[PDB]
RNA sequence: ACACAGUCGGUACGAAGUCGACAAGGUAGUUGAUGG
RNA sequence: GGACUCCUUAACUUAAACUGAGGAGUCAAGUAGGUACAAACCGUACAAGGAUUAAUUAUGUCCAAAAAAAA
RNA sequence: GUGUAUGUUCGAAUGCUACAACCACA
RNA sequence: CUAAAGAUAGCGUGAAAGCUCAAAAA
RNA sequence: GAGAAGGGAAA
RNA sequence: CGGCGGCUGUUGACGGUCCAAAGGUAGGAAAAUCCUUGUCGGGUAAUUAUCGUCGUGCGUGAAAGUUGGUCCGACUCUUCACAUGUCGUUUA
RNA sequence: AAAGGGAUGUUUAGCCGGGAAGUUAGCGUCUAACAAAAAAAAAAAAA
RNA sequence: AUAUAACGGAAGGUACGCCGGGGAAGGUCAGAUAAUAUUGGGAGUUCUAAUCCUCGGAUUGUAUCACUCCGGCUCAUUACUCCCUUGUUAUUGAACAAGAUUCAGUUAGGAACGAUAGUUCACCGUCAGAUGUAAUACGUGAGCUGGGUUAAGAACGUCUGGAGACAGUUUGUUCCCUAUCUACCAUUUAAAAAAAAAAAA
RNA sequence: UGGAUGCGUUAAAAAAAAAAAAAAAAAAA
RNA sequence: UGGUUGAACAAAAA
């Protein structure tokens, strides 16, 4: 018990009763004068790299140095993005939702605003963090992806190969640098930047580049790991080579300079499985995603190099990835928690009294067993599926989606269902009887084309004609009663 | 009053009768295993019932938990696994996954629940005068039976009552858990046995204990 | 108040309380507490718990949050004795 | 024989623990007020309309009590009424506008106060002290009289009073019967266009969706 | 039900409930002994409080607010009467 | 106990008042017990 | 008079006229500030 | 051969605006302010007299009642 | 689970009236 | 299956029977 | 947010 | 005018011892003395009243008079009777 | 400056206590708590 | 040498009283003590909590004991699940019947008379089968009585030498006020049915 | 040809009831 | 959460 015998016995005086005496207002002595810091960025690297694992705690740091000084270290400022990145950086157990938080936080939007301004002075060495942290923020800044995706198709020659393997990946990701022209350019309609068509298709065909010259000039140099080629790339880099590719559909793709050209897409395909056997594979985790769904994609969509694009992964391989589908692999790989436009676009349908709609529900084709996608909503008797695009748009008005979502309209297209994306750009500007008004008038060009399935509570229909009147009082007919009625 | 005023007890004894506890005769013991570990947390999935899609956004999405619920269904067209309709229920604390109300969503609409009343003594049972819903009880040879009619009418279209052949088993079944076992124990309290005489109703492994004068 | 002359303090400030004769009753007997305009249910101490802090001095505020601290329901409470904290 | 009413802590969860307890309210949960069916939807509020009249001088206010606090309505009407908000305000007379509040049923007040507050009207030189009765039953017989009444004990007790109270005027519903007095609850209007398509379409092709909708077909019924 | 002013778990099957009276009360409800049932309606009364604002004029010792001065500030030379009996050289 | 010796300062009397017991009742109950 | 019955303050003319009076009016000596 | 508050004490039932001591502060013999309401607590650049200027005392800043929450 | 209904007390006392001991299982 | 099992911690019987807990496994 | 323990009633 | 015992052995006829002028006798006696309503008896459904009685307790007490017979008193009390508005309880 | 009876005049105490009292009265004389610029314990020393 | 040791130096009564001056059932306190639970102990076949007795501490509280001019009648007002009546089905050492201990109200209707006695509280008797308790200046005497009790007379016992006296006992002994205000119960034509109210310039 | 009273007779139901004394969109009589 | 509710209960939660 903490009773402080020396005050509650009056041997001492207290801070309270000192205080009653003093004015109001006087302040508070200093009782430890350490001298302050004279450099501001060696003193907050130092506590960002104490930092690593609370997002609150970066944006703090953040704060605190923007306090301070109206134009903080750009090294910094690009370590601080990193690391709030990797803070849902692919292996987390965030929701989506906390990234939509995170995007908007006023403090979030004055570290982006500051990098816009300076953005300038980003160097070729700092372009892949920064895609990476976009791609794991799931934050597309079409102010400052230009000047990334220049300095990117400046170094072609100069980066390392899974450098390249993990831009494309994280470019796919976000939706950017894919084979349709006339959507890969930046800025408002008045004033549009460069168009990045392909970009991610000469990453794939630079990594193969390489790989070919590994055959005319090949060494036996020390290798990071076991898992490690002579590249430098893991299996984790070919394959998810092999998912962007199938996230833009450059199923076709091959190096030109042979007639005899074997598929980018194959040897991505071929040198993820090698260093892999089958119990590695059971633990290898996103690997086992990329190929499944690189060989679904290729079923389904049934490409012209769709027998080679097979054949590339061992028939065990895909065996054992078929039957352990359903087990961890897709609950594992597909987003946690839950969207912000998802739950928005719920509660309207609610609203409108659409009673089959079901959430995250996957469709397939009429003769596949599993499923390997699922839509964000899914209105099964209008044989609509309801997909939602959180991310920013190209420009103002000029939205697009994400590699995973363009993949997720392609399949259902194959499916056969029709596909009515939702674009947040646009959405979050009405309010709530305009969303009504324009949900309704999206559900009209799909009327209903079956009957919908009901969930309802089973129950005893046979007493439907009972009626229970309370408040009817009890009868008393007969004394002595021969019957207790209640 | 509390949060403005010291009471007598926190200011002259510092509540010291709070950790004046003697530490022996204890109704459990402490919890000594949890030894802060901080163990490896893990991602557990589960394959519930494809019924437990009733349960929708306003359950899985809109509560408010300290981690994240992830909810998909799986939905296509002996058991092998692959070719069935299923809801993915997943997230990193594995107390979620054992919620009833998840088993509640299946039970409803499937198959639903139940519970039993058992009679004993000499003169006592339980039928029906002369048909469902006109269930009647006596609880002894001179006693006049109890009309029951009200509950049921009560209960309709969501809870039934079945009587025995040998009128001495009364099972309530239905479709609502609440319902049902509000049901059932306005029955018990209604057929509770004298345990004195122990002619009457008690639930099923609740034995009432018999007294002695 | 009425017939009885001269009351203390403290029964002074029960009678002159806005609120049911019943929930003053509760209040009189102490199985319920007027605080900040609100009728609610006293305090609860837990053998072997910490107080809320806001009810121990500003010294023994430390040594109280130190304690082990509840943070269940009523149901789940395994403290071997309970009473109001007065 | 009888016994205590049934309140709002015998219909719901009870946490002893926290600080608010348990949730009261004005009536029970099946007893709450509530718009008829068919003739929902059909409304909205501007939540507070102002009336100048140079000529008379006698201006309006008309506010929605729909979600707001009894003590943080009664401020700013006390405020209105007696006209501390105009530059030419004076204590020695009803110096404010007058004021309507309508959707007084929907008042709240935080806490467990629906459950234990009570109110007391003297009588004089009557043995058994002042009539109290209960905020319930004043709820149920005149919502109006729950805003009043802290209204007319946050008016100063001078002999205006009277005057301001006479100029305040409160109401259950929505709609006031003022004859000359515009209202705050006005029927609603349909939702202005915008020049945006906030959604994006993608047609199937039609064999594929053909040939879908036939397999689901006899799945389904 | 046994009448309390204070609740204890007296068995393994004991636990704590809240009951809806006439208010709201504590007790403890008990599966295997009728007389575990308990409610804790029947406490001492509640003390008269010490308001929180009087802790620095009541805890901790107390100095007097007004000090004394009075006798070490006598002396002749300020007293009209003696000061010219003070000598400074004899 | 009764009003014109039991009743406790307020804010502004600076923890005193002219017919006042409470507070060196408390304290000396701090001090020394009772 | 609510008042040991006092004390300090205490209403701001006319247009109540009219053959009136920068940018717009759809001509009212009417009007300019305000999309989620 | 005064009163009350404070500090330290003897007597009292570690009681009393109880009784009795040693020191400071107010009242007594000092208004107007705060402390809800008839001395003793807080505060005063304490009241010769007049006036429609000003000040951070105690102490306040939802209303009775003067005093902050642009974009 | 098992020597074991351990010894003494007790008309008895078999883990659970009360005391002693609190050993024992490849 | 492994491993663990108080000359007994809570029930129960006139005495026995019977259930649980401790321990170990999962 | 306080003997907020003058009245109203506020986070 | 005034006064008229104490501590002890055998319930003590009968002794011991101290003191004194004498140690309160006869007769009343729970009294205008003592006292919350002493024991027993009459009166009552029920008797802190009253009468008689015991001499149990406190005691009183002999012309500063003790105990009695009859009659008496605008004296203080107990009991029976009477028609009764004293009363349940009031009305014309 | 004697004795007895009757008249006249005066007084018949302080302190604590309803009061009776009990005790007490010149001089000397035993029983004492206040705090850290009483702790190098804001100040000093050293640097 | 002397008395001042009361050491700055000893008759009493007054209830027949008189004059001048001043006033103790409350307000307050909380020791015993009252309420609530709680701790220890002792009872209850077995059993610490069905129930009973007692001890310590805690909070709350003031029925009883330790600043004026008794009792009864009449009329009452307020608190306390409180004496009878309620909670089918709380607990019970609850078969039933008669009961016990609490907790609970939108608080609903009710609980008769006497002997001795100045009495209150009590004892005894009848009826009934429903001890009630406390406060309101131990409610109420400008509403009533005056039995006790606290003046002048007088007597017994007892104390002194006495006058006289006794928190000893007795008998006798003038109980005022025409209601101004507050309160309450009754009560009250109205615009006019008294008089007057004369402008505009 | 009658009156009052109880020692006579009846009721013990209604309380949004029995009943009342101020119709009130009249904001400077 | 359920008019389920005089001293009685069911569902969910952690
Ligand atoms: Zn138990």
């Amino acid at each position: 018990v903490g009773v402080l015998a020396s005050l509650t016995s009056g041997q001492m005086t207290t801070r309270e009763y000192e205080e009653a005496f003093l004015p109001r207002r006087l302040k508070r002595i200093k009782v430890f004068n350490t001298p302050p810091p004279s450099e501001l960025p060696a003193f907050f690297h130092k506590r960002l790299d104490n930092a690593h694992s609370n997002p609150r705690s970066i944006l703090k740091l953040y704060r605190q140095y923007m306090r301070k000084d109206d134009y903080p270290a750009y090294d910094w400022l690009v370590r601080c993005f990193c690391h709030l990145g990797n803070v849902f950086g692919f292996n987390s157990f965030w929701a989506t939702k906390d990234k939509q938080v995170i995007q908007a936080l006023p403090s979030f939007k004055f570290l982006v605003y500051d990098l816009i301004e300076r953005k300038h002075l980003i160097e070729a060495r700092q372009v892949p963090r920064l895609l990476y942290a976009f791609a794991c923020l799931e934050y597309r800044s079409w102010h400052l992806l230009p000047t990334l995706l220049e300095h990117v198709e400046a170094n072609l020659e100069k980066w390392r190969t899974p450098t390249l393997a993990n831009m494309a990946l994280t470019l796919a990701l976000l939706g950017v640098g894919d084979d349709a022209p006339d959507h890969n350019q930046f800025g408002p309609p008045d004033l549009l930047s460069r168009d990045y068509t392909g970009l991610v298709s000469k990453l794939a065909l630079e990594v193969h580049r390489r790989l070919l010259a590994l055959q005319s000039a090949s060494s036996s140099g020390p290798r990071k790991s076991p898992l490690h080629d002579s590249l430098g790339c893991m299996p984790f880099d070919y394959a998810g080579l092999a998912f962007a590719l199938t996230l833009q559909g450059s199923y076709d793709l091959c190096l030109p300079s042979d007639e005899t050209a074997k598929s980018t897409l194959a040897l991505f395909l071929q040198r993820a499985c090698e260093p892999l056997s089958l119990e590695q594979l059971e633990n290898s985790g996103w690997v086992q995603f990329f190929l499944y769904q690189t060989l679904y994609c290729v079923d389904v969509e049934k490409p012209k190099r769709e027998v080679e694009v097979k054949k590339a992964v061992p028939f065990a391989f895909q065996k054992h990835l078929h039957l352990s589908w359903l087990d961890k692999i897709l609950i594992n790989a597909q987003p946690q928690g839950n969207e912000l436009l998802q739950l928005d676009v719920d509660a309207a349908l609610k609203r409108l009294h659409i009673t089959d709609a079901l959430i995250n529900c996957s469709a397939g084709r009429q003769w596949d067993e599993q499923h390997c996608w699922f839509a964000g909503h899914l209105v099964r008797s209008r044989n609509l599926a309801l997909e939602y695009d959180y991310l920013l748009p190209l420009g103002p008005g000029r939205p697009k989606v994400s590699g995973w979502l363009a993949c997720k309209r392609r399949m259902l297209k194959a499916f056969g269902l029709n596909v009515a994306t939702i674009h947040q750009s646009f959405w979050s500007l009405l309010n709530l009887e305009q969303k009504d008004v324009q949900l309704t008038r999206l559900l009209a060009q799909f009327p209903p084309v079956l009957e919908a399935v009901k969930d309802e509570k089973k129950a005893y229909e046979e007493d439907r004609h009972l009626r229970f009147q309370r408040h009817a009082r009890q009868k008393f007919e007969t004394w002595p009663p021969e019957k207790l009625e209640i | 009053g509390v949060g403005g005023s010291y009471g007598y007890d926190a200011f002259f004894r510092g509540a010291a009768e709070v950790l004046n506890g003697s530490n022996i005769q204890l109704p459990h013991l402490p919890e000594n295993e949890e030894q802060k570990e901080g163990k490896v947390y893990q991602l557990h999935s589960v394959r519930f019932p494809p019924q437990v899609r009733r349960l929708g956004a306003n359950y899985f999405f809109r509560r408010q938990r300290a981690v994240p619920l992830t909810y998909y269904h799986h939905l296509v067209e002996a058991q092998t696994g692959r070719g069935q309709a299923l809801c993915f229920v997943a997230s990193a604390n594995p107390g979620y996954l054992q919620s009833k109300e998840l088993e509640n969503a299946v039970f409803e609409s499937t198959r639903g629940f139940a519970c039993q009343l058992i009679l004993e003594g000499r003169g006592v049972k339980a039928y029906f005068d002369p048909e469902w819903p006109n269930l009647m009880v006596r609880l002894g040879v001179g006693v006049k039976p109890l009309a029951l009619r009200r509950l049921a009418e009560q209960y309709a279209t969501r809870a039934k009552i079945f009587v025995d052949k040998r009128g001495l088993l009364l099972t309530v079944h239905g479709y609502d858990k609440c319902a049902v076992g509000t049901l059932a124990m306005s029955l018990f309290n209604h057929l509770q046995a004298n345990p004195y005489t122990m002619k009457g109703a008690h639930v099923a492994m609740h034995p009432i204990k018999k007294k002695v004068t | 108040a009425g017939h009885k002359h001269s009351e203390s303090v403290l029964q002074q400030f029960y009678n002159r309380l806005p609120v049911r004769k019943r929930f003053l009753k509760a209040i009189r007997k102490g199985t319920l507490i007027w605080d900040k305009g609100q009728v609610k249910i006293p305090p609860i101490a837990m053998q072997g718990y910490g107080l809320p802090n806001k009810l121990v001095l500003p010294h023994q505020k430390e040594f109280n949050n130190k304690l082990p601290k509840f943070k269940g329901k009523i149901n789940q409470l395994k403290a071997t004795r309970i009473w109001f904290q007065d | 024989s009888q016994s205590y009413p049934k309140g709002s802590f015998h219909e719901g969860h009870i946490n002893p623990f926290a600080d608010v307890q348990w949730i009261s309210r004005p009536f029970m949960k099946r007893n709450m007020p509530r718009d008829h069916h068919p003739l929902a939807k059909q409304h909205t509020s501007l939540k507070a309309v102002t009336m100048l009249d140079e000529e008379s001088g006698n201006h309006w206010h008309v506010l929605d009590g729909k979600g707001r606090s009894v003590g943080g309505l009664a401020a700013q009407v006390v405020r209105l009424l007696q006209g501390k908000h105009r530059v030419d305000f004076t204590p020695r007379t009803a110096a404010g506008d007058s004021v309507i509040v309508v959707n007084a049923i929907h008042l709240k007040m935080a806490g467990h106060t629906w459950d234990t507050k009570v109110y007391k009207f003297d009588r004089k030189t009557h043995p058994a002290g002042p009539k109290i009765i209960t905020a319930k039953t004043i709820m149920a017989r005149n919502p109006a009289m729950i805003l009043n009444l802290a209204v007319k004990r946050m008016l100063p007790p001078n002999r205006l009073r009277p005057i301001m109270y006479r100029k305040l005027f409160v109401y259950a519903g929505a709609l006031h019967p003022h004859w000359q007095v515009p209202q705050v609850i006005v029927p609603a209007k349909t939702p202005a266009e915008v020049s945006f398509l906030p959604f994006s379409v993608e047609r199937a092709d039609p064999v594929q969706a053909a040939a879908r909708i036939a397999a689901l077909g006899d799945r389904m019924k | 039900m046994w009448h309390r002013g204070t609740l204890s778990l007296l068995c393994s099957s004991c636990r704590y409930v809240v009951r809806k009276w006439h208010v709201p009360i504590l007790g403890v409800d008990c599966n295997a002994n009728p007389r575990h049932k308990q409610a804790l309606s029947v406490p001492a009364p509640r003390s008269r409080g010490i308001p929180k604002h009087l802790y620095p004029f009541l805890v901790g010792k107390q100095y007097p607010r007004h000090p004394r001065w009075r006798q070490a500030f006598t002396h002749r030379s300020r007293m009209g009467k003696y000061k010219p009996q003070v000598a400074r050289n004899g | 106990n009764r009003n014109p010796s039991a009743r406790y300062p307020k804010k502004g009397n600076k923890g005193c008042r002219p017919v006042c017991r409470a507070m060196r009742k408390i304290r000396k109950r701090l001090r020394t017990g009772n």
